[PDB]
């Protein structure tokens, strides 16, 4: 189908989200004003899936923005895309959330949550036939994680048959010295496993160990992690937005990639890696199954392939592709499970990102994700045997046994990618 | 009771409160129902200075609550770096042992915090101690894929 | 003469359909507006291509036909295409939103929201027919419209249409082109539904006609225009004879008459000769023996199979050209010692022989050369029983761990539909084994 309506909600989200804004007008041909400047009617086709149509020929983004902070709404405007939101879809708080979920999630954020919801309901009705939703946040602070998940849940109790998908920042301990986020980010897994058809999981410990020990900068910034990210989201939603073949949605994306309900979390991947200021196809189908070029940090090595797609963007032969993939496919075999035939799909788009001649874009529903889960699953366990902070959850009216509910989940997840990494 | 006000007092960061509680006669090693002492609690928000002036008091550098946690232990876990130092300049027992069989070295580790691993390694932390699960430190960067862990703990 | 009304159901269909279409139109001198300056006979007639086309009275031939998908995006091909003042706009019909690759949303939700608007607009073109013999539906096995909505649509027609025979061509998975994961189990899913429902069923293997493509036409990575081309091809020679004089298969109950000795093992197996590329424009024509011996090699087959292991039921030999029946004797006298070709001993051996004396259109823009003769044979042999197989395997491999099942159990399927649809292949080889294979 068409339309989707993007909500981005806290600091992490909406840095990620003005990027992503930012990455694909450049690809649409889509100005600063709104105005379109592009040079190939391949970038107006399927302009409506992200952009509605304006008065006077111009395209403003179907984009929400939400934050408890203040703060984060001029920095947003402040950009250079950044007068091409609608005003009127600028949802924010008084007082932030300080790093705390529950805030997040039962008290500030539950008071504006009405709020936000009107904006979507103004921004849904005027789809022609709206497809589903995106999301950016991150799991380690306190609005995305704590509010994106409330707002998650109430979308889908008014759109049930829609499609619900996010990207999701993972924390990392090299990149935020906070210690309770592994606290934030179990807590919205919990929610995430219940209430997403499908989630790309971002994570900070690859985006660093990629810029610090692959990318050879010594002192990676927010700047840095992001250029990673905003490629990786221009790559993951290019069958969305260009024409192809894959006559592309979010639907037909859930029902190939998650072969059971609650292993919907993806493992992108992306080749070639660059940096801000600085190929042969069997180059890339070869990075591309690399486990330095994963954007969650974990080995595809450690686990197995339940389900994979790729895109190819850039000019290139689709027999060198398929032969290639081939291969790869042939000397990894038993990297893939043996019980879903035919797994591995491949997409091809002719037109390439900026200042690529030819790039890859891989998503993985691996087993080996778990490797990720029981990383914050320790962290979480650590701070939680000595109760450390807990008081700054429960004083807004968490009940402790969520902790340990939200803890139990994790391991069940944890223990079902296993399961079918061991069926034969 | 002057014991309750020198817990809340060490845990809110109240300097002058603790100092006028313990000219006042109260119990420096008082504890909270679970076992933790002004001292723990001041370890665990990070209180530097009511850290070193209970230590100037009588705090026992080492006392334990229920769980086996000394005040290392918690400033370990919770990334208090200054705090770590000061502690094991007043007698810390770098290798105690809590109830999960967790030294400090295997929480600075899981949770992340590279210098004061760096900094425990350099006052005698066993590598060789293992937790219930028969874990060590060296275990957990493994079993995580820390390189960076991994390094440090090779010297 | 009686009508013919086509069904095309889903992207396959609608596109197979648009080819098939064409060439008809260049068969029977139909221009793209539907004029037709070789009809003597304005605003009616009883000809035998009024079968498939009927008459206006300012002189438009128009196919007796619907398109029918639940998404907008293929269908508009046909209305702004080379034959878009060729078909009644009221016979393209499109929902807003598709079948999510999923069986059951066609069947069950989606598909309930156009399958009325359908039924009624098939109505209007069987009101126009003064002897309706039956339906022609074009669909995937792996789409969740082809497959799904076409179980519904063909239910219904059942209860509306009882006396009323029902032919499908439908196209079989191959993981070549394929586009979904969930393609056999909606493969099994629509398969079991149908089946009591179609008196005749022509499978088309996408992995079949690839192969074709790669080896015959030289097209090095094959797309669906290439495919659907050579497809059109065999689907032309096959109604022929609904469309044209003859003395073989004359109407939808003779294809059953002749084709389908019991009511379930009703998949005929296709296959064609000569293909040959249209660089080769020069090439030396080949004899009747020739392309008549190349009908049984495995390669020139429609489906993937192989007719040496199992055994023939019927065999019917269509011929478009230069073709002297004497020479047709002459061959089908020699290979039946020379080859390994075994009929069942309950059925007789005879091969049934049609000749149409007009040689094969091309469609300008092809990839075929024209020939001067070129045959279709249709039989019924067990080793078709090797396609289903295949398939069955595929499906066990995911089912079993239950993969995917929560998509089609969320729209509305009970779990225990997968199962008995199972079961009813497991019963389908089992009716090709009792024959024997
Ligand atoms: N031969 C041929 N096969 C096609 C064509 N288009 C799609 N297919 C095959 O049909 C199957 C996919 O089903 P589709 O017909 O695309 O699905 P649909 O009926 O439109 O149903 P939805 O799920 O609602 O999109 C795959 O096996 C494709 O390879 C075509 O034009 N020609
Ligand atoms: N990769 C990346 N991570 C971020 C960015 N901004 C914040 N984070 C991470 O997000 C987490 C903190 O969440 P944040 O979005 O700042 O809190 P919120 O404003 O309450 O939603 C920490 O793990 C940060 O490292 C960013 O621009 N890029
Ligand atoms: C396991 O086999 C498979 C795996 C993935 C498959 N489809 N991948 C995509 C489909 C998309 O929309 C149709 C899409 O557009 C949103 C997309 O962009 C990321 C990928 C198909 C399969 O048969
Ligand atoms: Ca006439
Ligand atoms: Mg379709």
């Amino acid at each position: 189908m068409r339309e989707i309506v993007h909500i981005q909600a806290g600091q992490c989200g909406n840095q990620i989200g003005a990027k992503f804004w930012e990455v694909i007008s450049d690809e649409h041909g889509i100005d600063p004003t709104g105005s379109y400047h592009g040079d190939s009617d391949l970038q107006l086709e399927r302009i409506n899936v992200y952009y509605n149509e304006a008065t006077g020929n111009k395209y403003v983004p179907r984009a929400i923005l939400v934050d408890l902070e203040p703060g984060t709404m001029d920095s947003v405007r402040s950009g250079p895309f950044g007068q091409i939101f609608r005003p009127d879809n600028f949802v924010f708080g008084q007082s932030g959330a300080g790093n705390n979920w529950a805030k997040g999630h039962y008290t500030e954020g539950a008071e504006l949550v009405d709020s936000v919801l009107d904006v979507v309901r103004k921004e849904s009705e005027s789809c022609d036939c709206l497809q589903g939703f995106q999301l950016t946040h991150s799991l380690g602070g306190g609005t995305g994680s704590g509010m994106g998940t409330l707002l998650i849940s109430k979308i889908r109790e008014e759109y049930p048959d829609r499609i619900m998908n996010t990207f999701s920042v993972m924390p990392s301990p090299k990149v935020s010295d906070t210690v309770v986020e592994p606290y934030n980010a179990t807590l919205s897994v919990h929610q995430l496993v219940e209430n997403t058809d499908e989630t790309y999981c971002i994570d900070n410990e690859a985006l660093y160990d990629i810029c610090f020990r692959t990318l050879k900068l010594t002192t990676p910034t927010y700047g840095d992690l992001n250029h990673l990210v905003s490629a990786t989201m221009s790559g993951v939603t290019t069958c969305l937005r260009f024409p192809g073949q894959l006559n592309a949605d979010l639907r037909k994306l859930a029902v190939n990639m998650v072969p059971f309900p609650r292993l919907h979390f993806f493992m992108p991947g992306f080749a070639p890696l660059t940096s801000r200021g600085s190929l042969t196809v069997p180059e890339l189908t070869q990075q591309m199954f690399d486990s330095k070029n994963m954007m969650a940090a974990c080995d595809p090595r450690h686990g197995r392939y339940l389900t994979v797609a790729a895109i190819f963007r850039g000019r290139m032969s689709m027999k060198e592709v398929d032969e290639q993939m081939l291969n790869v496919q042939n000397k990894n075999s038993s990297y893939f499970v043996e019980w879903i035939p035919n797994n591995v799909k491949t997409a091809v788009c002719d037109i390439p990102p900026r200042g690529l001649k030819m790039s890859a874009t891989f998503i993985g529903n691996s087993t080996a994700i778990q490797e990720l889960f029981k990383r914050i699953s320790e962290q979480f366990t650590a701070m939680f045997r000595r109760k450390a902070f807990l008081h700054w959850y429960t004083g807004e009216g968490m009940d402790e046994m969520e902790f340990t509910e939200a803890e139990s989940n994790m391991n069940d997840l944890v223990s079902e990618y296993q399961q079918y990494q061991d069926a034969t | 009771d002057l014991g309750k006000k020198l817990l809340e007092a060490a845990r809110a960061g109240q300097d002058d409160e603790v100092r006028i509680l313990m000219a006042n006669g109260a119990d420096v090693n008082a504890t909270d129902a679970s076992g933790l002492t002004p001292l723990h609690l001041a370890a665990t928000y990070g209180h530097l200075e009511i850290v070193e002036v209970l230590l100037k008091h009588g705090a026992d550098v080492n006392a334990i609550d229920i769980m086996g946690s000394t005040p290392l232990h918690l400033a370990a876990l919770i990334g208090h770096l200054e705090i770590v130092e000061v502690l094991l300049k007043h007698g810390a027992d770098v290798n105690a042992v809590d109830t999960w069989g967790d030294t400090p070295l295997h929480l600075a580790a899981i949770m992340g915090h590279l210098e004061i691993v760096e900094v425990l390694l350099k006052h005698g932390a066993d590598v060789n101690a293992q937790d219930k699960f028969g874990k060590t430190a060296f275990d957990i960067s493994i079993d995580n894929g820390n390189e960076d862990l991994a390094e440090i703990l090779q010297k | 003469m009686r009508e013919c009304i086509s069904i095309h159901v889903g992207q396959a269909g609608v596109q197979i359909g648009n080819a098939c279409w064409e060439l008809y139109c260049l068969e029977h001198g139909i221009q793209p507006d539907g004029q037709m300056p070789s009809d003597k006979t304005i605003g009616g007639g009883d000809d035998s291509f009024n079968t498939f086309f009927s008459e206006t009275g300012a002189g438009k031939h128009v196919p007796r036909a619907v398109f029918v998908d639940l998404e907008p995006t293929v269908i508009d091909e046909v209305r702004t295409g080379t034959y878009r003042q060729l078909f009644h706009p009221e016979q393209l019909i499109t929902g807003k939103e598709d079948a999510a690759n999923n069986y059951a949303r066609g069947h069950y939700t989606i598909g309930k929201e156009i399958i009325d608007l359908v039924l009624d607009r098939i109505r209007k073109l069987a009101d126009q027919c003064t002897g309706l013999q039956g339906f022609l539906v074009f669909h995937s096995f792996g789409g969740g419209t082809g497959s799904g909505f076409t179980s519904l649509l063909m239910e219904r027609l059942s209860v509306d249409y009882g006396k009323k025979s029902k032919l499908e061509f439908s196209i079989y998975p191959a993981p070549q082109v394929s586009t979904a994961v969930v393609e056999p189990y909606n493969s099994i899913l629509t398969t079991h539904t149908t089946l009591e429902h179609s008196d005749c069923a022509f499978m088309v293997d996408n992995e079949a006609i690839y192969d074709i493509c790669r080896r015959n036409l030289d097209i090095e990575r094959p797309t669906y225009t290439n495919l659907n081309r050579l497809i059109s091809q065999i689907v032309s020679s096959i109604t022929a004879s609904l469309r044209f004089d003859g003395a073989l298969n004359v109407d939808l109950t003779e294809f059953q008459t002749n084709l389908v000795p019991y009511p379930r093992i009703h998949f005929p197996l296709a296959t064609y000769a000569p293909v040959i590329s249209a660089e080769k424009a020069y090439h030396e024509q080949l004899s009747v023996a020739e392309i008549t011996n190349a009908c049984f090699e495995p390669a020139n087959q429609m489906v993937k199979c192989d007719p040496r292991h199992g055994k023939y039921m019927a065999c019917c030999l269509l011929y478009r050209g230069d073709v002297v029946p004497k020479d047709v004797n002459a061959a089908i006298a020699t290979i039946k010692t020379k080859r390994s070709i075994q009929f069942v001993d309950w059925c007789p051996t005879g091969f049934k022989v049609g000749i149409n004396y007009q040689p094969p259109t091309v469609v300008p823009g092809g990839d075929l050369a024209k020939v001067q003769r070129a045959v279709c044979m249709l039989s019924n042999t067990t080793a078709i029983a090797e396609a289903w197989a295949r398939l069955d395997h595929k499906f066990d491999l995911m089912y079993a761990k239950r993969a995917f099942v929560h998509w089609y159990v969320g729209e509305g399927m009970e779990e225990g539909e997968f199962s008995e649809a199972r079961e009813d292949m497991a019963a389908l080889e089992k009716d090709y084994e009792e024959v024997g294979v």
